[PDB]
Order: structure tokens, then C-alpha cells, then sequence
């Protein structure tokens, strides 16, 4: 499977097999995390991480792979709600985050009955309209006295980073280092290496 | 690896802005009576 | 004595309360909180109350569940996928600074730090520790059963 | 229209409310309203520039509930410069033609506003770029070594 | 699959999750719920919000 | 601007309503607005300070809402003493200069006076304050010998 | 023992206020009549 998955693009295309517990891969692979206490954010502890999926493959002798479990930094679509714009043009905050926030991800309401049976029911966008960094600026939004106000009036809208996947253990930040026990031979070192690479 | 790669070609690009007209007629002009008294017929 | 209080919250608490034969962690005071010390003849200078400070602040200090350009469904031809951060909480005391409470046309927009001294603090103040009469933190640990003291 | 006063109902020398609305249709004003800062960054890639114009001052189309276009298009009349105050958005003035009375005066009619195609438009598809670091767009182009090279752009509107 | 997937939450798993033996049944879809598709070019045309 | 009237619409003298507005763009005012503790603040700055000269009528420029500042500043024309009853205005105004009209007279953009500024007492660099713990900033400075003995300050107006 | 100090002298910091306000024109004149009559064109 993974041979011909080398030749699909666009894809980290890959396949594996369920052990009767399936959290280890590899007949020995172990498994760690690399916690934040100090306050310092993600991405600090990201760049702990960055430099220990390097420090990982510079030692192939004994911690024979860094296996990712979580997910890359993706793009995350920021609005910068302009506060004091956004008032001062007469529409209330409470009333953009409940357009903004229920026209994008989409509000649940109630319920309804279908058929004897209690269904949910979900306003949101329809999917061309909530689809684009484009399409902020369609969210007409209303003024204090009744006059519409679009989003792109007073919605500054970069991009940033954001962690889609963040994982927590010992209620603090933390992510999912994995790694093999080096081919045939054992973690206990595999282990001890990590917490003597826990010095970088 | 095959990676499948892009070259930009680039220049004609129509934009047109799509965004809410609120119409309104040529000569609205109310009918406003010059003249006090009642509306006879 | 409150900024001990929240360091030991922060750091100590939650890997103490995993240190094995640990199964209880009680922890003193309290955390920090953003206490908002209001301020009442600022508050008459602006014609507000309490209930507008506090509407703002459960406003302009609320995380908004935004949504994800591309989300689900997409539509036929996507290629693009985030997810948007809308109005975060607000992370700062200076971010409830300027939380805003009106239109501004005196506008340095209508400051919640010019109505109200903003800062942090814990949770309550019913218990002041002064351990050699200097100001103290503190945590009760109860050993959980497999009660192994040593 | 109507007959907001009736046959009878005492009416003053210039009084406030109408007695009827007489309404003339046949070519019909659209009040188009645009964002502020966006009849800003128009005229802002006009003097970047180019960006263009269509040299005929201007063309704007219809697009009501349904989905198709309207049976004609006509002309951006002018354009405000007065933003309102609590809308924050210019409004525009589209006159379309009406032999049909198919227009009605408030829709509120969607106006589809054709601007000057620009002339070199890099469109990259948004399959590749991603932001690297924070908010700071890189494709990542291969150049003539058949190596790649994580050139940073600036990532402008995104269109389709 | 929506279309099926209450089918399965409204007549199987009311079915199976008491069927004899089974415990937990994690239905893998849905139910049918009402899905209002707002359309914001139809808000500016009657002034409303969300 | 419009036509907020139009042929056949009775207007009566001196109305309640405008026919048009009748605008001019080039010098164009900024309501450039203060609190009110801040413009006694700085008038009570007049014996701590200022200093402000020559022309003593201050400089006043844009962040202008797309994020670019404008080209260039302006003229801070007057101080009103007007305090506004629920805000408390000190109303400013500058008055710009506005050559392709990048202005649209009604936006609401972020307007920074530059007060001048003889008594200018401390910098440091970021890295030599520590934040925390917050509202006292701790600043460590060598003694007289060496041994170095920190101070508290007070850092509030990070500057760059 | 080895620092990078910076000693602090006073430094022109001419870096003021920053606030908001809606810009108005100049020049905001209406057109009002100030004689009654139908708008005849
Ligand atoms: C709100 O408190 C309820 C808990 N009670 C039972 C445990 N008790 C006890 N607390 C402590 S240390 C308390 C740490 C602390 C820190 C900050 C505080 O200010 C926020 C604070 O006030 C509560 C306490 C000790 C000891 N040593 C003992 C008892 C009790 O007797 C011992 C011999 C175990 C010594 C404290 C009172
Ligand atoms: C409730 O969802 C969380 C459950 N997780 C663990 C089990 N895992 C698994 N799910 C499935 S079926 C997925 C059905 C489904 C249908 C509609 C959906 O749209 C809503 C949907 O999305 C959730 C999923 C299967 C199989 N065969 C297996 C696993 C896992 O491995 C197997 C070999 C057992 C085969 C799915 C993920």
C-alpha cells in the first residue's frame, strides 16, 4: 500500500494494523509527551518541539523514528472585531459575535420534533456564504437604530498560526512525541535517551 | 517525489464587486397639497 | 500573598496533585482573578452602573465559537480551510482595559480602565497566611488511599 | 400608488404626510452600497495602480433572488463620498433601465459591480499557499534547479 | 448520508443498543436535524440579524 | 452628493429635510476626540512639560481603517470645551489635507495627536523588564559597586 | 559575570496620545430651499 502511496500527492498518504491495544505501532514504539509549565504558550513549546523532532533524528541509532500525532501549525483565519469601531458605528458586540458566531461554525437553537423525535436545529450560512475570507464582508449586521452594517466595515481580517489539535496532560500543554524503540532493540535506553535529550 | 507543481499563468481577471444595491425610483416626488382644504373629490 | 497563591495554583498544584499516593490537592487560597475594582465616582462620571460594566465584560470578554472558512459542508470547488478566531477571552489586564462600554465620540474609545482599576488578585480575600508574619500560599495535600506516607 | 389621503380627510398647505405617491420607473435608481474602506482600497489599486477602468464610466449588473442576472445592466451614476455615519459604508447610485417594471424600488437588489480587470493578476491556486510564520504568506516555488525555494508573498484577495 | 444516518439513529440503534448483549452503541452519524441555511444576501434584503 | 429630493417633490421653506448636500473634500476635518481627565491631564502637563512649539499647533496623523497609515499629517486645529455629559468629549479637530480624497468624510479612523514632549525622563529595552509581577515591573540595575540591586519602576507606555 | 547593559539617559520621546473621532467635511453644507414650490426640475 505505502509504495504506491509514495505516488499520491498532495498527501501524506499512509496505512498501519490494529494491535489488540493500538497505541504503539512497531511491536515496541513508545510514547511521550514534553509538557509546558512555565506559562510560556504553544508555540514556544512548539519550538521545544521543533527542536526535539530534530534532536530526534539526529540520534536514528536509538529513537528510530518521530511519528507525529498531532497536527502542524495550520493557518488560522483571524478577525480582528474592531471594538471601538464597532460600537462607536452604532452596532452592539453582543450582537456581532452572535451573527459571527452563528452564521460561520452555526448556532444550535432547540430542538424540534421529526416524526415523534427530538432533532436538533442548527442556523448557520448557507456554505457559499460563510466559505471565503471574502465573504466576511457579506454579514450584514445591524446598526443600533436599524440600518444594516457589513462585517467589512469594521472587521480587520489577517491570518495567524493556530495548533488545529492541541493536546493537555497534567491539566498543561503538551504534545504527543511518538517514537519506535530502535529496530530489535529495546526502550529502555530509547526512553532513558529521551530524558537525557530532556536537557535541550 | 512526484509532486504536481503549478506555473502562473496570469493576466486577464474580471473583478466585479457583488454587493447589496437598495433601489430607489427616478422621480420619487410625494404628492404634497400645496393648498390647505378638504379633499373634495 | 495572592501572587503566591496563583503560582502555586499555576505550577505546583497540578503536579502535586500527580505525585503518586496524591489523590486529594487542596489548594489556598485561590487562583489570580482579574478583579475589577469599580470605581463609583468614575462610574456616576460616565452615568453608568454596575450592570453596564458587567454586560460589557460578559460581551467584549467572551469566546465566540467563529466557525471555519471551508467548514462543512464546503461547496463544490473548495481548497481552502481555517478555522476563525473571533473575539477571544480577553487575556490581559490592559486587554480589559480597553474593554469598551459606549460609542466614543470623546472617543480614547470608552475605557473599562478609565472606570475601573483593573488588576489581578485572588479569588477572595477571607484569608490572609502570615507564615512568620510574612505573606503566605499554601497547600493541604490529603494521601489517597494506598495511603503510602513515606 | 396609493391614496394615502382619502376623499375627504382634511389636508393642510404643505403638510407632512403624502396624499399619494405618484412613482416614475422607467429607468430606476439603485442604491448600491458599498463598504468604506473597500471604495478605499478601490481607489487605492488606482493609484497603485493601474487598476484599470472599462474607459466608459461604469457598468453595474443585477443579481435579484434568483440566481441569473438581470434581462439588462446599466450604469454606476456616481458615487458617494459622504460615508454614512451608522452603516460606516459609501453609497453608490446605480440608474438602470426599466422598459419592464421588473424592477421594483426596494428589493433590496443585489449589485453585481463590474470593476477594471486587472491586468496581472498572479493567481496562484490556494491549494499551495500556506502562512508561514504568522500571518505571513509563502509559496513554496520550485525554481529552474528543479529545487524548491519557499519564497514569501503577500497573499491578496481571495477570489473563487 | 444524513438521509441514512437517522435511519439508523431513529429505528437501529434504538434496536440494537437493546439487542441482547450490547452495550454502547456509538452511532457514527446523525440525527436529522434541522438544518437552518441562512442566506445573508435574503438578511440585508429584510434588515434582520442572526 | 444625491438627489434626497427630486422633480416633483414639494420643499418648503426653509424644511426639516436637505435637497443635497453640498461637500468639499480637500481640507478635511478630523474629530480628533480626548477624554476628559486627559486634557486636564495635559493642560495640568503645561507646568510638567510640555513642551510644545513653535506653532504650537500640533501634528496629528491617521491609521487609517485598512491597517497603512495616511501619507501625510495634519494640522491640529483647536480644543473645544464642550465635555460632552455621558462620554466626556475634548473634542479636538484636524483639519487634513486630502489630495486624491483617501479621506470620505464620515469614517471613523483612528486619529493620533503628537503632543510635544520636552520632559523625557526614561527608556529601556524590553529585555531589561521583567513583567512580572504584573503592576510592578522590576527593573535590575547594578548598585554602586558592581553587586547589582534591582528596583521596582513603573513601565507603562511601551514605546516600540 | 558579563552583561549587556544599556545605561539609561534621557531620550526625546516625542511619541504621544493615539485615539479615534469621525472625520467630517469642511463644508458639510445641506442644500435646504428657502422657497416653497414643487421641484419643477
Ligand atoms: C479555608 O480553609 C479550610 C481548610 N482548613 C483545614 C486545614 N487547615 C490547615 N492549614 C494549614 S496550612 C494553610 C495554607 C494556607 C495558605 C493561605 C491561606 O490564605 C488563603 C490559608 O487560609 C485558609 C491557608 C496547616 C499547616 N501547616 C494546618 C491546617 C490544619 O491543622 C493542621 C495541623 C493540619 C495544620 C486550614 C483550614
Ligand atoms: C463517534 O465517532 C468517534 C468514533 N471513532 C472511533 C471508531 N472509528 C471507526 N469508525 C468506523 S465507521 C464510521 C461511520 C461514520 C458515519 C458517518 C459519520 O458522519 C458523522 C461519521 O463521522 C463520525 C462516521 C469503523 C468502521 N467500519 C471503524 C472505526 C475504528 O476502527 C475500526 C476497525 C473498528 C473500524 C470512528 C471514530
Amino acid at each position: 500500500a505505502t509504495r504506491a502511496f509514495s505516488q499520491i500527492k498532495d498527501a501524506m498518504v499512509f496505512a498501519f494494523n490494529l494491535p489488540a491495544i493500538v497505541e504503539l505501532g512497531t511491536a515496541t514504539g513508545f510514547d511521550f509527551e514534553l509538557i509546558d509549565q512555565a506559562g510560556l504558550g504553544h508555540e514556544k513549546l512548539t519550538q521545544a518541539r521543533n527542536q526535539l523532532l530534530a534532536e530526534a533524528a539526529k540520534h536514528p541509532d536509538m529513537l528510530t523514528s518521530v511519528r507525529p500525532n498531532g497536527l502542524e501549525d495550520t493557518p488560522q483565519f483571524k478577525i480582528d472585531i474592531d471594538q471601538e469601531k464597532a460600537q462607536a458605528l452604532g452596532v452592539s458586540i453582543n450582537d456581532i459575535n452572535t451573527t459571527l458566531g452563528a452564521a460561520w461554525g452555526g448556532s444550535y437553537v432547540n430542538d424540534f420534533i421529526d416524526r415523534g423525535r427530538v432533532k436538533k436545529v442548527y442556523v448557520m450560512s448557507e456554505a457559499k456564504y460563510r466559505m471565503l475570507p471574502d465573504d466576511i464582508g457579506d454579514w450584514y449586521v445591524r446598526a443600533a437604530d436599524g440600518q444594516m452594517v457589513p462585517f467589512s466595515a469594521f472587521s480587520s481580517s489577517r491570518w495567524e498560526y493556530g495548533s488545529p489539535r492541541l493536546e493537555r496532560y497534567n491539566g498543561l500543554p503538551s504534545m504527543e512525541i511518538l517514537g519506535q524503540a530502535a529496530p530489535g532493540k529495546s526502550t529502555g535506553e530509547a526512553m532513558e535517551l529521551m530524558e537525557q535529550l530532556a536537557s535541550k | 517525489p512526484a509532486v504536481g507543481v503549478v506555473t502562473v499563468k496570469t493576466e486577464p481577471l474580471q473583478i466585479t464587486t457583488e454587493l447589496p444595491g437598495r433601489t430607489s425610483a427616478y422621480r420619487i416626488a410625494e404628492v404634497r397639497p400645496q393648498v390647505s382644504g378638504i379633499i373634495l373629490k | 500573598q495572592e501572587d503566591i497563591s496563583d503560582y502555586v495554583a499555576a505550577n505546583m498544584k497540578d503536579a502535586i496533585s500527580r505525585t503518586s499516593g496524591v489523590g486529594d490537592v487542596q489548594l489556598f487560597g485561590s487562583q489570580y482573578a482579574m478583579r475589577i475594582w469599580m470605581n463609583p465616582n468614575e462610574l456616576n462620571k460616565f452615568q453608568l452602573t454596575p450592570v453596564d460594566v458587567i454586560t460589557a465584560i460578559k460581551a467584549q470578554n467572551a469566546q465566540v465559537a467563529a466557525g471555519q472558512l471551508g467548514g462543512t459542508p464546503p461547496v463544490k470547488g473548495q481548497q481552502l480551510n481555517a478555522s476563525i478566531i473571533a473575539q477571544t477571552r480577553l487575556t490581559s489586564t490592559e486587554e480589559f482595559g480597553k474593554i469598551l462600554l459606549k460609542v466614543n465620540q470623546d472617543g480614547s474609545r470608552v475605557l473599562l480602565r478609565d472606570v475601573a482599576k483593573i488588576e489581578l488578585g485572588g479569588e477572595n480575600y477571607d484569608i490572609i497566611a502570615e507564615f512568620n508574619g510574612q505573606p503566605a500560599s499554601g497547600l493541604g495535600i490529603k494521601l489517597a488511599t494506598g495511603a503510602n506516607a513515606l | 400608488g396609493k391614496s394615502n389621503v382619502t376623499e375627504g380627510a382634511l389636508v393642510q398647505n404643505g403638510q407632512a404626510t403624502a396624499l399619494a405617491t405618484v412613482q416614475q420607473l422607467d429607468p430606476i435608481y439603485v442604491d448600491v452600497t458599498q463598504s468604506s474602506n473597500d471604495m478605499m482600497r478601490l481607489k487605492q489599486e488606482l493609484a497603485n495602480g493601474t487598476l484599470k477602468q472599462e474607459n466608459g464610466k461604469a457598468k453595474v449588473s443585477l443579481i435579484t433572488s434568483d440566481g441569473i442576472k438581470f434581462p439588462q445592466d446599466g450604469t454606476l451614476e456616481f458615487s458617494d463620498v459622504t460615508v454614512d455615519q451608522t452603516t460606516g459604508s459609501i453609497t453608490l447610485r446605480a440608474i438602470f433601465p426599466n422598459p419592464d417594471h421588473t424592477m421594483m424600488p426596494g428589493m433590496f437588489v443585489r449589485a453585481r459591480l463590474e470593476e477594471g480587470l486587472n491586468p496581472n493578476a498572479i493567481l496562484v491556486p490556494q491549494q499551495g499557499v500556506t502562512r508561514t510564520p504568522r500571518g505571513d504568506a509563502t509559496v513554496l516555488v520550485v525554481g529552474a534547479d528543479d529545487k524548491v525555494e519557499t519564497r514569501p508573498i503577500v497573499a491578496s484577495q481571495a477570489i473563487g
